[PDB]
RNA sequence: CCCAUAGUAGGCCUAAAAGCAGCCACCAAUUAAGAAAGCGUUCAAGCUCAACACCUCCCAAACAUAUA
């Protein structure tokens, strides 16, 4: 099977969101937490990062690390840990074109996110749509 | 309850056509 | 046509493909009967038309396999239903009361034991309902309830 | 344009989804 | 309010004078409330009659029993029971006129739309409830969407324009061809051979 | 009797008689019909532009590749410049007729995919077809010259 | 592990129909009695075959005799029973053994030509909630040794238990109260590893374990570097995460008699301050802060206490475990 | 059962049935249903082949030629040979 | 028949509610895939579908084929 984990970089082994989602396939929870912690230490911290987690029937793990969520990166760049209750009537934050372009470049740099479009205008439009889905207003 | 079969259709069709032709020649 | 030779070794070989007649005078029809100029004049006594659409064990042919129109394929199926029970199609065995054109199937037809009043009369099932517009050479109306 | 065609395809998809909503 | 309002048994203002029950108010295909009115699905009355507060209350109970107010809203287009149908004293001498009023009922002819339904819901999901209501309805009806009524009208127009008969009901009747005027109704020129008394024959092409 | 009671209302035999005279007969057919016999233009224009711009166009019958395999093939054809695309076969037949290509008409059949490029980079596709045992390269067209699977293999070698 | 809903049938009346005499049976009552783990020794918790009925009345006709009496029905449970009815609320509120709750309906007769009435037998809608598989559901952490901890803290060997559910039967472990009696606790179904530690032997089984009304949060009471886990999820961090999940799952359940299990105490000693850490985690608001007067980040401050596992020292750990078991069985 | 040769080359007239049989329900798309397949495509000419030659592990061997035989019939023959 | 990836485990509320617990926008990256339409899910994971590759003992007896 294929799982989709969004576990945080800081605390790899939580209670609610760690085991119940995809632990039933059969794997060592402590080993997976240690691998996630090592991957988080290899990268920057202070932001959640999605992982691929390649599981096998022979109980073999191949953890792959992409990048932080574009919504989470946009929230960190805007400076709001809490999003808008009603999008997008209440503009929680304002994102400039330079920060949006930097976030789009960071997202396209990752390979597990599979943002491998030839043009960067498509990635910029995708990041703009992701920001407009949240409470972020594009400036210029 | 009563039903009328194709016999009624043919004889009554003769009736209707007779009346129609009488109407037709009576228009001048 | 194809055969599956088995002995474990199993193979599929295409052998004895059938072919059509050389002179279709009714080309570019939509029913195969319309493709063969048989639009309304096929009858339940017809052995050849029966053989042209009966599977070797008596299976029903789908219209795509049959090449006939869906109304015509239903006509063919009803003709098959007429003819296999007619005792004229012994060529399709799976493993007495004589008949003439019994439509519905025997082993579930209830005994019609309450003959209704002549002003509200139910008659016996008579004839295949599919052939209501069959090509009639007669002037008598074609019966449905005898 | 391709964006207009994608929008029309999305509209048709939403229409068929709303049709299947009763099913 | 996405729910059906309650229909009272009689209005607050009563009917002081006695009145008769004319069958002509239900006879004939109705012209008013015949098409959809801010609705995409409804029940078109396939027959004439009178609906009281009992039939309206049964319909309202069946609607509010199975409806989603966030996706389906239903508004009763028919009025409340207003026509007074009376009943005399039990064990009274026969004849002799009419007594006090018994109960109110509003009369609806053939073709009237009963309850307009709308919102984020199609007629296919509510088709079962509408069919149960129509089988339990006071008069005969048919559950039709916004496009189903148009499909039926187009089919009827096609059937009318594809006629092959050498004689038609109007073709002998409006002509008064063969003395059927000895039996032809005075109002028969209006239904064109389609509405016979309390039954409605739309199936006649 | 009542005008409208529990029983149905009375119909005269004259009334039903004219009603049967009013049998609304539907149309009588003669031959019967049952037994008788914007995106596309834009896609065709894009296909013509891709065929004109690219020097080497290769047609493949590859359908065996999964979504991950298709993504890997797209990554390989993005690393070395080769535009991979697929359009309708009925549209491509009009496109082939407009482009005046005779040998590419019978090659385009079933599931297919075009790879149009200026620099020939079919060696990577050949290596991918070598790694996963399939042979989708058949009937290529490079520098206005129709080739075969053997010709494509010789060119890749 | 789930909750059971049964229909209870009692005695039914008799018949006649003699000129002298009269009717027969009466209507029995529905009794619910909770029993110890010895009731679970006989396999009668996988019983469910659409409930059970009771006897009916008699008539007698030779020569003028009346009939018999009705019959009452008693519904037993393997380990503990919480009894509710169709009124939307429970009358009896207990889970300890030897507790009985009764519902009465009867007074039967017979039809009409000597001494009159019409009816049939009586019934009631009973709801049995066992408050998890046995007494409480244990959700551990990725350091869990709850089976070995229960075996070390009790002289009674754990056995296999079952419950009246539509799913599989979870495993149960016996704990000692040091009072000539023993209590029981329940773990994850099949192989016990702990619900938080990525294991429930099934997704539906994980839902069944998470549906428990009384939850016990097992965690490592020792140091993170000295915990029997590699890599350990830290005692403070994993304890805070599990306690926050349990409290935010239901504020009423956090304010109810729920506890957290102190595990991995077989490495720790009397001087290891494992009991001190358990007390500091139980008396506080499941965080660093001990007491909050007005401004409290949690739903309720000064919550319940913690349960001991793999017992050590002599500062009342056995008494604390017995009190925790009594509070869990109190429900 | 075991590997299949699948002979197909652009020498004679191309067959759409053989191409459909090779590309679909024998190729890597069909490898999910038949996990132990190891299917390969052969470009060696045989002469009006459209072979889709399969050598089973039991020593069965299958030749279904194939130019006039449809893709559906060849796939059904392959399925019948697999089921045996 | 077939095919179903990705920003993404869309955001607020929510332990988590991942398209499917309640709301807001429903954009958008590939030829072409609804910020999700009937399932299933504690949450997930797994099914399809839309969009792309392909095209009182009933009571007549009876008979359909002979030119209104």
């Amino acid at each position: 099977g294929v799982i989709r984990a969004i576990v945080r970089a800081g605390l790899a082994m939580p209670g609610p969101p760690l085991g119940p989602v995809l632990g039933q396939r059969g794997v060592s929870i402590n080993q997976f937490c240690k691998e996630f912690n090592e991957r988080t230490k290899d990268i920057k911290e202070g932001i959640p990062l999605p992982t691929k987690i390649l599981v096998k029937p022979d109980r073999t793990f191949e953890i792959k690390i992409g990048q932080p969520t574009v919504s989470y990166f946009l929230k960190a760049a805007a400076g709001i840990e809490k999003g808008a209750r009603q999008t997008g009537k209440e503009v929680a934050g304002l994102v400039t074109l330079k920060h949006v372009y930097e976030i789009a470049r960071i997202k396209a740099q990752d390979e597990a996110f599979a943002l491998q479009d030839v043009p960067l205008s498509s990635v910029v439009r995708s990041i703009i749509g992701s920001a407009r889905s949240l409470g972020i207003r594009v400036v210029k | 309850p009563r039903f009328v079969s194709l016999r009624a259709k043919q004889n009554m069709i003769r009736r209707l056509e007779i009346e129609a032709e009488n109407h037709y020649w009576l228009s001048m | 046509f194809r055969e599956v030779v088995e002995t474990t070794i199993i193979e599929g070989r295409i052998t004895a493909t059938p072919k059509e007649s050389p002179n279709p005078p009714n080309p570019s029809g939509q029913c195969p009967i319309c493709r063969w100029n048989l639009k309304h004049k096929y009858n339940y006594d017809d052995v050849l038309l029966l053989s042209q659409f009966i599977r070797p064990h008596g299976g029903m042919l789908p219209r795509k396999i049959t090449g006939l129109c869906q109304e015509e394929h239903r006509k063919i199926e009803e003709c098959v239903k007429m003819a296999h029970r007619a005792g004229l199609l012994p060529n399709h065995r799976p493993r007495q009361l004589n008949r003439y054109l019994t439509r519905w199937a025997p082993g579930s037809v209830k005994p019609i034991y309450k003959k209704g009043p002549r002003w509200n009369r139910v008659r016996m099932p008579v004839g295949s309902p599919l052939l209501r517009d069959n090509v009639c050479y007669s002037r008598t109306p074609w019966k449905l309830y005898h | 344009s391709r964006e207009y065609w994608r929008r029309l395809r999305k509209q048709n998809i939403w229409r068929h989804n709303r049709l299947s909503k009763n099913k | 309010k996405p729910k059906l309002r309650f229909i009272e048994r009689a209005p607050l203002v009563p009917k002081v004078r006695r009145e008769p029950k004319n069958l002509s108010d239900i006879r004939g295909p109705s012209t008013e409330a015949t098409e959809f009115t801010e609705g995409n699905f409804a029940i078109l009355a396939l027959g004439g009659g009178y609906l009281h507060w009992g039939h309206f209350e049964m319909m309202r109970l069946t609607i509010n029993r199975s409806m989603d107010p966030k996706n389906m809203f239903a508004i009763w287009r028919v009025p409340a029971p207003f026509k007074p149908i009376t009943r005399k004293s039990v064990g009274h001498r026969m004849g002799g006129g009419k007594g006090a009023i018994d109960h109110y009922v509003t009369p609806v002819k053939a073709g009237r739309l009963v309850v307009e339904m709308g919102g984020r819901c199609e007629f296919e999901e509510v088709q079962g409830f509408l069919d149960q209501v129509a089988h339990k309805l006071p008069f005969a009806a048919k559950a039709v969407s916004r496009g189903t009524l148009e499909k039926m009208r187009k089919d009827q127009e096609e059937r009318e324009r594809n006629n092959q008969n050498p004689w038609t009901f109007e073709r002998i009747a409006t002509a008064n061809m063969l003395g059927i005027r000895k039996v032809l109704s005075p109002y028969d020129l209006t239904h064109k051979g389609k509405y016979w008394g309390k039954f409605y024959m739309p199936k006649r092409v | 009797s009542k005008a409208v009671t529990r029983h149905r209302r009375v119909m005269h035999f004259q009334r039903q008689k004219l009603m049967a005279v009013t049998e609304y007969i539907p149309p009588k057919p003669a031959i019967h019909p049952s037994c008788l016999p914007g995106l596309i233009r834009l896609l065709r224009r894009e296909i013509a532009a891709v065929f004109q711009d690219n020097r080497m166009i290769a047609v493949c019958q590859n359908v065996a590749l999964s979504a991950e395999d298709k993504l890997l093939m797209r990554h390989q054809l993005r690393k070395h410049k080769i535009l991979m695309k697929v359009f309708p076969n009925q549209v491509l037949k009009p496109f082939l007729e407009d482009s005046k290509y005779q040998n590419l008409l019978p090659l385009f059949v079933g599931h297919n995919m075009l790879l149009v490029s200026e620099e020939p980079k079919v060696k990577e596709m050949v290596r991918i077809l070598r790694t996963v045992p399939f042979l989708p390269l058949l009937g290529g067209c490079i520098d206005d010259t129709i080739l075969s699977r053997q010709g494509f293999i010789n060119y890749s070698k | 592990i789930d909750k059971l809903r049964l229909f209870t049938r009692g005695g039914s009346g008799g018949m006649g129909y003699p000129r002298l005499g009269g009717e027969g049976g009466k209507g029995g009552d529905v009794w619910v009695v909770a029993q110890n783990r010895m009731t679970l020794k006989q396999l009668k918790d996988r019983y469910p075959r659409k409930r059970f009925v009771a006897g009916v009345g008699a008539n007698s006709k030779i020569s003028a005799l009346k009939g018999s009496k009705g019959k009452d029905c008693e519904i037993p449970v393997p380990v503990g029973i919480s009894v509710t009815d169709e009124n939307g609320k429970i009358i009896g509120e207990l889970n300890k053994e030897n507790d009985r709750i009764l519902v009465a309906q009867g007074g039967l007769g017979g039809k009409l030509l000597t001494n009159f009435l019409p009816l049939k037998g009586q019934k009631r809608i009973i709801h049995l909630d066992l408050k998890l598989i046995a007494d409480v559901g244990l959700v551990g952490f990725p350091n869990a040794g709850k089976s070995s901890l229960l075996s070390c803290v009790s002289h009674a060997k754990p056995a296999i238990a079952d419950y009246a559910f539509t799913t599989l039967k979870p495993e149960l472990g016996k704990i000692m109260y040091s009072d000539f009696k023993q209590i029981s606790v329940a773990d994850l179904p099949g192989l016990i590893e702990g619900a938080h530690m990525n294991k429930g032997m099934g997704h539906k089984f994980l839902k069944h374990i998470e549906r428990t009304r009384q939850l016990l949060f097992v965690v490592d009471i020792s140091g993170f570097q000295l915990s029997s886990h590699t890599q350990y999820r830290t005692a403070f961090e994993t304890i805070i995460l599990l306690t926050k999940e349990l409290e935010l799952y239901k504020e009423e359940l956090q304010t109810k008699p729920a506890l957290l299990a102190v595990n991995k105490m077989d490495l720790p000693d009397a001087q290891d301050k494992f009991h001190e850490l358990m007390s500091q985690l139980q008396n506080p608001k499941d965080f660093l802060h001990l007491f909050e007067k007005n401004m409290i980040p949690e739903r309720t401050v000064e919550f319940q206490h913690i349960i001991p596992i793999s017992a050590v020292t002599g500062e009342g750990i056995e008494e604390l475990k017995n009190c925790i078991r009594k509070s869990l069985d109190e429900q | 059962v075991k590997q299949v040769r699948v002979q197909f080359c652009p020498f004679e007239k191309n067959v759409e049935s053989t191409r459909t049989f090779l590309q679909t329900v024998s190729s890597e798309k069909v490898r999910s249903t038949n996990l132990n397949c190891s299917v390969i495509a052969d470009v060696r000419h045989d002469g009006s082949e459209p072979c889709v030659d399969v050598l089973f592990g039991d020593g069965h061997r299958l030749i279904m030629r194939g130019a006039h035989l449809t893709a559906l019939e060849m796939l059904t023959a392959f399925a019948s040979h697999i089921r045996a």
